[PDB]
């Protein structure tokens, strides 16, 4: 079954085109014979530009391909002008025009000059590397893809040492190693089918890691977690279930260490948890099961009364990279009571404890989350005083990093 | 090699006869232990002590 | 890691259909099961042979 | 492979208890199973 | 049983709700075998009868066809029925 058919340009095209020459008063058999003449020379062209297409070994034919084809049949590739003498350009392809449908077709002769010219690509160059090792093709980067018996280990001796290596090196002895490895679990392809172990071996980890607050044991695994999440071969969401209540734990809980010092690492424990459980969040989403039920547990983690000030600052952390709009809805009727809190711990003398450094933290976060979620949605009027309607928390060093964030938008 | 080869791994064999003693001989008291106490228990009892 | 460092699990539960030997209905029962033999398996410890 | 006769007799004991021929000596037999150390094999 | 032994490789409770799923959704099935779906799926826990038992909540309208009007009313699926109810 072939119904091929042999179609041509419209001839209702064709008298738009004499009539706009001054050549007017056409036949419909005058018409009809310009439009089988031009249909048969795109249908001549088109059949011999496809010869440079297999020739070049492309299955796309560029625009430079109807360029040979009309330089092959005696023809200018010159498409804007046809110059009668033609020795100005003899033969000559001058790239086409870069015209559109949707254009504009009036632009400022001072826009073309300011925009940024594109970047010159790299230049071709020879790698040479392995399709196939005496018969098997190997998984590297550059490849696409009654007693009963005694049953077997589903990974091989090469993989189990593999494991090995990679979680030993893992749990940050040189940083040289944790970083390679760290790479190897970000790119290698056959890591499925020892995913249960390596999620496994971080659940259990980060648990048992938190019954004594051993923050580098942490800092390594949530890279790990980190890893793993942007491989692109494997399937995570099978293994999500462990991963999540990890990384929550790192958010959300007490630090058994030394509580100061650290606590600027204690933050960054709870910024890499946060960017990864909102990376979470934006992964894996499904109709109100995984980002409103973390969401949930943040909300009943900030509205509980008399918390500790460790998993408060995490927690607010949490709910805070959670985007555009969710500091827009939920940030927005709890200004007081952040405030309440910051007044107590500086009423109470006791300095030896965690709680003023917990509020100071705290505070910082909210008032630059506070400012563009300002900067965002109102004028930058009355940054002086106008603040003070919301208890006078940033006020004047709010308008300043909404005016800094303004001065970045003008210079992108 | 984790790239074109592989091969399969077993499961530790405990061939000592020390330990292959002793489970016998503990897993062997041991059901004796609870046969003996499941039939004291559900039938007539004696005691060496008083309420035994 | 010559011998495995992590455990081996059941096969049969790994990989077997064991829902085949759900009776979902007595008089209706599309296949006819069989008597089943001990198979003592070797690979779970705690068994001394 | 074939289990001595200390336990034949009390598999023969433990799995004729709950048949139900009484409920207490199934009681008993229960947790017999429930709390003995050496019921594997 | 599948909250003591389920691990990702066993995959013992996803397993375990397809078999229940696929007796429950599917119909013919007679009154008592959809009692023991609803009955395991219900005490798997909290989400599973969030995505798995609300979806079909009006199948409870077919329940109750055969109940509060049932032509034949001295048959044996008005207890199991009201049962599941």
């Amino acid at each position: 079954k072939l119904k091929l058919s042999n179609t041509v340009l419209p001839s209702e095209s064709m008298k738009v085109v004499a009539e706009s020459m001054g050549i007017a008063q056409i036949q419909e058999e005058t018409c009809q014979l310009l439009t089988d003449e031009v249909s048969y020379r795109i249908k001549e062209i088109a059949q011999d530009a496809l010869k440079f297409m297999h020739m070049g070994k492309r299955q796309k034919l560029t625009t430079s391909d109807i360029d040979y084809a009309l330089k092959l049949k005696n023809v200018e590739p010159l498409y804007g002008f046809h110059a009668q003498e033609f020795i100005p350009f003899r033969f000559a392809s001058g790239g086409g025009r870069e015209l559109y449908f949707y254009e504009e077709k009036e632009v400022d002769l001072s826009d073309i000059i300011n925009t940024p010219l594109p970047r010159v690509p790299l230049d071709v160059c020879l790698k040479a590397h392995w399709l196939s090792i005496e018969g098997c093709q190997p998984a590297i980067p550059e490849n696409p893809p009654r007693l009963k018996p005694r049953s077997i280990h589903e990974l091989s001796v090469e993989q189990q040492l593999y494991y090995k290596e990679i979680t030993e090196a893992c749990v940050g002895s040189c940083e040289a190693k944790r970083a390679e490895a760290l790479q190897s679990i970000a790119t290698d392809p056959g890591l499925y089918q020892m995913l249960p172990r390596f999620s496994t071996f971080i659940s259990e980890g980060v648990r048992v890691n938190v019954v004594q607050n051993n923050l580098a044991l942490l800092i390594y695994l949530m890279r790990m977690v980190k890893a793993l999440m942007d491989n692109p071969t494997l399937y995570l969401e099978k293994y999500v279930h462990e991963l999540i209540p990890a990384v929550m734990t790192c958010i959300v809980s007490r630090q058994l260490c030394l509580r100061p010092d650290v606590d600027n690492h204690w933050a960054l424990r709870d910024f890499a948890a946060r960017l990864v459980a909102q990376i979470c969040k934006h992964f894996s989403t499904t109709t109100n099961n995984i980002q409103s039920r973390i969401t949930k547990t943040f909300t009943k983690s900030w509205v509980d009364e008399k918390t500790p000030w460790t998993t408060r600052y995490g927690s607010i952390a949490g709910l805070a990279e959670l985007g555009h709009d969710v500091i827009k809805t939920l940030i927005l009727p709890r200004l007081q009571q952040e405030g309440e809190r910051i007044r107590s711990v500086l009423d109470g003398p006791v300095l030896s404890n965690i709680d003023r450094i917990g509020a100071d933290h705290v505070q910082s976060l909210l008032l630059k989350h506070c400012a563009p979620v300002l900067a965002k949605l109102r004028p930058p009027p009355d940054n002086q005083d106008a603040y003070r309607a919301e208890f006078g928390s940033l006020g004047p060093l709010l308008c300043s990093q909404v005016v800094k964030a303004r001065a970045q938008a003008a210079l992108q | 090699p984790h790239t074109y080869i592989k091969t399969p791994t077993y499961r530790e064999p405990v061939s000592d006869y020390q330990v292959l003693r002793e489970k016998a001989a503990s897993q062997r008291r041991d059901v004796e232990r609870a046969l003996t106490r499941f039939m004291a228990k559900t039938g007539e009892t004696q005691s060496l002590f008083k309420d035994d | 890691p010559w011998y495995s460092i992590f455990p081996i699990d059941n096969e049969d539960l790994v990989y077997g259909r064991w829902e085949d030997n759900i009776i979902w209905d007595a008089q209706a029962m599309p296949r006819l099961l069989e008597p089943p033999v001990l198979t003592l398996d070797p690979n779970d410890e705690n068994l001394i042979l």
